[PDB]
């Protein structure tokens, strides 16, 4: 049951870092990264689905959104639905601070709070989460 | 984010009115009645 | 010294028995133009009672001629339509405590 | 020349807050005073004075060539100040008109 | 300028007991109702039932 | 007519500047001692956000606002003008750091 | 015959098509964009374009024309303007049945919480009429108090 | 400029109190919007309705 | 390009001709509101089969206003054309800016900027043409050009020609 | 630092309160003041701070622990309204209520240019000479407007004129010139104004201005560095979308790629299905944001102007140059380059000509002192006119004489027969096509 | 001419008088309605005989209807509230 949850995510894991291996290269070769939108609604199902957040922090899936967040090194940013798709998927989601220093996520937040072509929506989105994770911490 | 020419700063047709081209100035200079 | 004058002078040109600016839920008509047609209209208007339970709900029992009205109030004189019954004239012997 | 001044936007700018007839009473006496220079402040509108029964018959370049030709004689015979032009640009409307010169 | 006329306004007398019967379709069977008003001033007060 | 110092936030009466100067930055401003010119410069008669703190020990406002060490009273939250270029180097010189409240600076 | 003449052929109307409007409909019958709130230009004639009375929206003055059809008084039907609105808002006539169709979907996932699996379901969607099909959907649906994510095999729910 | 939720949702419940109460000012349960006189405000709906609306 | 229609009209008829010959009245009242007309929907119609034998129907009278309206159908030859078609050409007008053609009742205006480089205008030709080494075109010259654009108007269609790529030009 | 000192949950609560509106200072003032008062006391009002913003008005904000405490410090005070209307802050909107707003600018920068809200230069576009540190007001340079002895136009202050019209001018400096105790720079004026006097965003600059500004700095229109900013903003904000319009992306790993705009939501986001040769990727609608899209334009298309000099003009696109774009106009009929961001892809014109020039359609006007003409058709630009003769011409508004305003006393029309003939009757002519109309104007 | 005498004119059968009474003797006008999004969004320019829908970005299939001006009205406010009744001149079954 559970332990089939997690076989599922671990696939969706290695999927989604296909896709982006596969995204990185066609931009290099010159093509538009479209297999990140085409594993989207995917993705998308499988995070709206609240009982699957715990196989989800169990098969740690945040180190390939964060993968999928880091802008690809032509300093170009990633499609905007994939950035609106992954940020309601972190506010869905429970995330403790085990979560985050398994991923490493607040470094990309912290990069998207600070730049500017990030959506002023997403850059607020960005402050009050990162505001949210700081608030175990200090108490 | 960071980056002059006065054909993107106003439109052509307000240019050659203003009298603000590269035939205008090959006019002045050159060394003939108009 | 105008808040008296203008409420006093507001309330019996219009009617509406209240503040200017509580006009809807106030008790309107209290105050009318004097019917001044002929002698007995005037002398008429100026002993004319009035029953403020309105339209809305009307039953037949108020509007009735009531067997204690006898000697105080006109058994003929009413008006017709909405107001029959509800609009009273009194006798000509009655008076009002004071 | 007055009844295209009093229309025309020249005038407007130049005199804010006076009335159409003002307008063409200024361009009649304008007139009076240097009717070269009136006949230059038509700009455009000058070609369409009633100049010759048959003026329509030419080609529009034909006539602007023949207009251009005309008035350059003319400020050429009559001689243009420099620096009354320079302190008027109403006088300077003839600058351009001169031999070797153009706008 | 206009000549208004006050017209007298008639209402239930204060102070008095009044019994009612209640419809059948209600809990209540009979009221008893009261509406006091002070003697200075004869103004509505307070309604009791 | 007030005016708000531009280091400490404090807010007083111009006038009572001139005369008495600000009583928590007087240590590196002087703002008594100095001319109205000197005066303008560290204190603005243009701010917005009026603050009054009563404890500033316990105040997490004014640890927010940095007037913790200051005397308690009329404060604001922003402040048009900054500090000069001569009087930041001299405020440097005595190894105080001059962090503006204009807001523009964060 | 009192009517000015018009090209376009005379008809009658014969069947009335009702329906909600939708923001772009709404967006391209516009005329005007409607911004500032102030009626009055500098109240010196002349009404502030981009305002409630802006002169494209129509004519009611006898010596102005229309500026978007140019007809006068008599002829101009009025156009319509259109304001942005900065966050949604409720329509105050469709609130109950917002709330019905939010009883019918799930929130999440924005798909029935029924399906023509259920015999009573199938029979409710044979019916033909859309308000008694709606209110036979919403007296199954209604019960249903939970999203599923499986197939009560995946029916598309969320759980 | 800067968003408390406490003011946001004060100002955005005040427009749609306005939107609401354009096209429908007979709303049971709330007070109506009122005139500078008292008077309520006659809404779109008022229009349509009663002996004296569009229809009849 | 000329096409087979099968088009309707809507007749409208004052009841002063409400008289025995009151179908051949219709008929060449269609033929001469018809024939020759120009509508941006489908272009220019230029005849209309079997003219003489058109069925009119029953018509129906307006209430309240007399008229009676007939509901006329017919079958006629129209010509419209399309973006991005090559056809044949007569030139009609050489000008500075441009050359006009005549393609049947359409005419079609070709800028400079459309025509290639080698083909200058010359004026002072008699007449005034667009020529170049091996390449003529003036008044009255066969040309062969591809339609690009194509302009409605009330009853008047406007069309751009262009001769900038290959097979076209002079022919 | 600044980050650390985010409020935590031991951290003193805030209690926000409303009071009647313009008292908010008021009462900060008498809470410090009763503050101060009470303390060293027995009973000191146990409070740690208070204040307030302008922008939420109405509101008085409390840092304390107890709602006593809010109570006692309210206690005594008319501002404060019948009932406890106080909240409890949220604690993530401790840093909102206290972050500092105005920051879009460092600050008005010198040497800008902008225009002028109210007073004698009433929208007249003035480069900021000097930022007064106050921030209420600032000294500007204008062009004056002067009549030397309703306002005279702008112009260049003339001190030769001025001299004869008015003998008084002083002198102060070289090129620094005080007339009338005005003050003018090397024919520009100096003059002082306030913050509420001044426009610093949406600016429109015009040529004409910006040449009669740049004219003394020996280079037409050099201080580009802001007009280049200034066409970056007027090129981005100009942009509006519909939906069908092709466009292409900018920025994004979607670069370089063509596509339909679906719909439109707001005027940040818009859905737009993307078209290449896979149909499978044809099949899909994507969300992006309006800066990164740029329309496309493609040849044999009617579009309108947008803005500019050529507004509400319309044609068929010819030449694509990339960002600027070549049409052949409809009523000028000729060429017209304008850049493709000012154009909007129109398949009808449907031009309203009312509000403009003097004629409308069908008027009786003269054309030059032999030919007098009526109105075919109305143009933006011009007017088209069939004379008496039956030829066609084209004219500027400003080149037409004027109407031929005729009483029906003067507009008389007598038949073959001798009948009279007035305005609108229905007449047919005796041979030729014997065609019949209306009567529209009648002259000679 | 109120209600009652609507459902006498209608008892007596004359559907002429009628449509005379409530249109000619009253408020009678002419819109103009687009044949594809049947609404009253056609800017019709008589003079310049020019018609256009915006929306429906059509020219051609445009249609002229005699309405009384308190249908336009009633019409006009429910697009105010975001009804949109279409007028369509031909049935669809
Ligand atoms: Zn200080
Ligand atoms: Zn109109
Ligand atoms: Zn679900
Ligand atoms: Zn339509």
């Amino acid at each position: 049951l559970e332990q089939m949850q997690d076989e599922l995510i671990q696939q969706l894991k290695l999927q989604m870092e296909e896709s982006a291996i596969r995204d990185a290269n066609n931009i290099e070769q010159g093509k538009p990264a479209i297999f990140k939108l085409k594993l989207l609604p995917k993705v998308k199902d499988i995070l709206l689905r609240a009982n699957l957040a715990d196989s989800i922090l169990d098969n740690n899936l945040l180190a390939s959104v964060r993968l999928w967040l880091e802008p690809l090194p032509d300093a170009s940013l990633p499609a905007y639905q994939i950035q609106k798709v992954l940020f309601d998927a972190i506010k869905s989601l429970p995330i403790k601070t085990s979560h985050l220093r398994e991923s490493g996520l607040g470094k990309v937040m912290v990069f998207y709070q600070k730049s500017k072509r990030v959506e002023p929506n997403l850059k607020r989105t960005a402050e009050k989460l990162i505001s949210d994770w700081t608030r175990p911490i200090m108490g | 984010e960071q980056p002059t020419s006065l054909a993107d700063v106003f439109e052509p047709s307000e240019l050659k009115e203003k009298m603000l081209t590269d035939e205008d100035n090959v006019i002045r200079v050159t060394d003939l009645p108009e | 010294s105008t808040t008296i004058t203008s409420g006093l002078k507001y309330s019996l040109a219009t009617g509406n028995w209240g503040e200017q600016k509580k006009a809807m839920s106030s008790r309107a008509g209290v105050s009318q133009v004097l019917n001044r047609y002929t002698y007995s209209s005037t002398l008429s208007h100026l002993r004319r009672t009035n029953t403020p339970i309105g339209r809305d709900g009307k039953l037949a029992k108020p509007r009735q001629l009531h067997n204690t009205h006898w000697g105080l109030v006109c058994p003929a004189e009413t008006p017709e339509g909405q107001a029959c019954g509800l609009v009273k004239n009194l006798s000509l012997l009655s008076g009002i405590s004071i | 020349t007055a009844r295209l001044y009093q229309h025309s936007s020249k005038s407007s700018a130049e005199y804010p807050n006076r009335p159409q007839l003002a307008k063409y009473c200024i361009g009649l006496a304008k007139y009076i005073q240097s009717p070269l220079l009136e006949y230059l402040a038509l700009d455009e509108s000058m070609y369409s004075l009633h100049i010759h029964k048959h003026q329509n018959l030419l080609p529009r370049e034909k006539l602007i060539d023949a207009v251009q030709t005309s008035i350059v004689d003319i400020v050429n015979l009559v001689g243009v100040d420099i620096n009354e032009a320079v302190r008027a640009p109403y006088h300077a409307l003839a600058l351009p008109y001169v031999c070797g010169l153009g706008p | 300028g206009s000549e208004k006329v006050l017209i007298a306004q008639e209402r239930s007398a204060a102070n008095i007991v009044q019994v009612f019967k209640k419809a059948a379709p209600s809990p209540i069977s009979h009221v008893a109702e009261i509406r006091s008003a002070l003697e200075k001033g004869s103004r509505l007060i307070s309604t009791m039932q | 007519r007030e005016r708000a110092c531009m280091l400490c936030g404090i807010v007083l009466p111009g006038r009572v500047f001139m005369q008495n100067g600000c009583p928590n930055c007087d240590s590196v401003l002087n703002l008594r001692d100095s001319d109205q010119a000197t005066v303008n410069e560290c204190t603005s008669s243009s701010f917005e956000g009026l603050v009054a703190v009563g404890d500033n020990e316990h105040s997490w406002v004014a640890k927010w606002l940095r007037v913790d060490r200051f005397q308690p009273g009329l404060y604001a939250v922003r402040v048009d003008g900054r500090l000069p270029s001569d009087i930041v180097a001299a405020l440097e010189q005595y190894g105080v750091y001059y962090r503006p409240r204009d807001g523009s600076v964060i | 015959s009192q009517f000015p003449y018009s090209s376009a052929p005379l008809r009658s109307v014969k069947e009335v098509q009702f329906g909600l409007l939708s923001p772009e409909e709404i967006r391209a019958i516009s005329v005007v964009k409607i911004e500032y709130p102030e009626i009055m230009d500098e109240s010196r004639q002349r009404p502030r374009e981009g305002g409630l009375n802006d002169p494209k929206l129509g004519s009611i003055d006898r010596n102005f024309k229309c500026q978007t059809c140019g007809e006068g008084m008599a002829e101009c039907p009025g156009h319509f303007g259109h304001m942005e609105l900065a966050k949604p808002v409720f329509h105050i006539g469709f609130i109950p049945k917002i709330k019905k169709v939010c009883e019918c979907i799930c929130m999440n996932c924005g798909k029935l919480l029924l399906d023509e699996t259920n015999p009573t379901m199938a029979q409710a969607i044979r019916i033909r009429d859309p308000k008694k099909r709606f209110n036979a959907v919403w007296q199954l649906c209604k019960t249903k108090m939970v999203c599923e994510a499986d197939a009560p095999v995946s029916r598309g729910g969320c759980g | 400029d800067g968003s408390p939720q406490h003011i946001i949702n004060e100002v955005e419940q005040l427009l749609q109190f306005h939107v609401a109460t354009y096209m429908d000012n007979d709303i049971a349960g709330q007070p109506q919007a009122l005139q500078k006189s008292g008077r309520p405000v006659k809404a779109i709906r008022a229009r349509l309705k009663g002996k004296e609306g569009r229809l009849r | 390009m000329f096409f087979l229609k099968d088009l309707s009209l809507i007749l409208t008829l004052h009841p002063s001709y409400f008289g025995p010959q009151m179908n051949q009245y219709l008929r060449e009242k269609l033929l001469t509101d018809v024939e020759g007309t120009c509508t941006g929907q489908f272009g220019y119609i230029v005849t209309v089969l079997d003219g003489m034998n058109i069925d009119v129907g029953k018509g129906r009278i307006i209430p309240g206003s007399g008229s009676a309206e007939f509901e006329v159908k017919y079958r006629a030859v129209v010509w419209k054309p399309f973006k991005g078609e090559v056809v044949d050409a007569i030139v009609s007008n050489v000008s500075p800016i441009g050359f006009f053609a005549d393609v049947g009742p359409l005419n079609v205006f070709v800028s400079t900027r459309l025509i290639p480089d080698n083909l200058v205008y010359n004026p002072s030709n008699s007449p005034p043409a667009y020529m170049s080494n091996d390449e003529l075109i003036t008044k009255g010259s066969k040309v062969r050009l591809k339609v690009v654009g194509t302009r409605t108007d009330v009853n008047e269609i406007y069309a751009i020609g262009s001769i900038k790529e290959d097979f076209l030009g002079a022919i | 630092p600044q980050r650390l000192l985010i409020p935590t949950v031991d951290d003193p609560g805030i209690w926000g309160v409303k009071v009647r509106l313009g008292k908010e200072k008021d009462v900060v003032r008498q809470i410090l003041k009763k503050k101060l008062a009470r303390e060293g006391t027995k009973n000191p009002l146990e409070i740690y701070s208070a204040f307030q913003r302008d922008s939420f008005k109405g509101h008085v904000y409390i840092e304390a622990r107890k709602a006593e405490a809010i109570n006692d410090a309210l206690k005594g005070n008319v501002n404060v309204f019948s009932n406890n209307s106080k909240f409890l802050v949220g604690i993530v909107e401790y840093k909102d209520l206290l972050r500092p707003v105005k920051s879009s600018d460092v600050k008005l920068t010198r040497g800008s240019y902008v225009r002028v809200k109210n007073g004698k230069f009433k929208g007249d576009l003035a480069q900021v000479d000097e930022v007064l540190e106050n921030g209420l007001e600032a000294r500007l340079k204008l062009v004056p407007r002067l009549d030397y002895g309703f306002r005279p136009a702008q112009r260049l202050f003339s001190e030769a004129e001025a001299r004869v019209h008015e003998p008084t001018i002083r002198r102060d400096r070289d090129g620094f010139v005080t007339y009338g105790g005005e003050e003018y720079y090397e024919g520009f004026l100096y003059k002082t104004f306030r913050l509420q006097n001044l426009i610093v965003n949406s600016i429109n600059p015009t040529l004409n201005e910006l040449s009669l500004f740049q004219s003394n700095e020996e280079s037409t229109t050099i201080d580009l560095s802001t007009i280049a900013d200034s066409l970056k903003e007027t090129a981005k904000n100009l942009v509006s979308f519909q939906p069908g319009d092709n466009v292409e992306i900018i920025n994004g790993e979607l670069n370089h790629l063509t596509g339909t705009v679906s719909s439109v939501n707001q005027s940040t986001i818009v859905s737009v299905r993307l078209h290449s040769d896979d149909d499978t990727i044809n099949s899909e609608t994507v969300e992006i944001p309006t800066s990164d899209l740029r329309k496309i334009f493609n040849v044999g298309d009617h579009v309108r102007v947008i803005h500019g000099k050529h507004t509400d003009d319309t044609g068929l696109i010819v030449e694509v140059n990339g960002d600027k774009v070549e049409f052949i106009s409809n009523q000028t009929k000729r060429t017209v380059i304008v850049f493709s961001n000012y154009l909007i892809k129109s398949t009808d014109s449907t031009v309203s000509i009312n509000e403009s020039g003097r004629f409308e359609l069908h008027d009786l006007v003269q054309v030059n002192s032999d030919l007098v003409g009526i109105v075919i058709r109305a143009q933006k630009d011009s007017f088209d006119v069939l004379c008496s003769d039956g030829k066609l011409l084209s004219l500027p508004p400003v080149s037409i004489y004027s109407k031929l305003n005729l009483n029906p006393n003067q507009q008389i029309a007598i038949d073959s027969n001798g009948v009279e003939v007035k305005v609108g009757d229905t007449v047919r002519e005796f041979t030729g096509e014997r065609r019949q109309g209306t009567i529209l104007h009648v002259y000679r | 001419f109120g209600e009652m005498e609507r459902d006498c004119m209608i008892a007596h059968g004359a559907a002429g008088f009628l449509k005379e009474r409530l249109m000619e003797a009253s408020d009678a006008f002419r819109v103009h309605v687009c044949g594809i999004c049947g609404l009253m969004s056609v800017i019709a320019n008589l003079k310049k005989n020019q018609f256009e829908c915006r929306s429906c970005k059509n020219k051609t299939n445009i249609y002229q209807l005699h309405i009384p001006y308190a249908a336009k009205l009633l019409f006009q406010e429910l697009m105010a509230m975001n009804i949109a009744p279409r007028l369509y001149t031909e049935r669809s079954g």
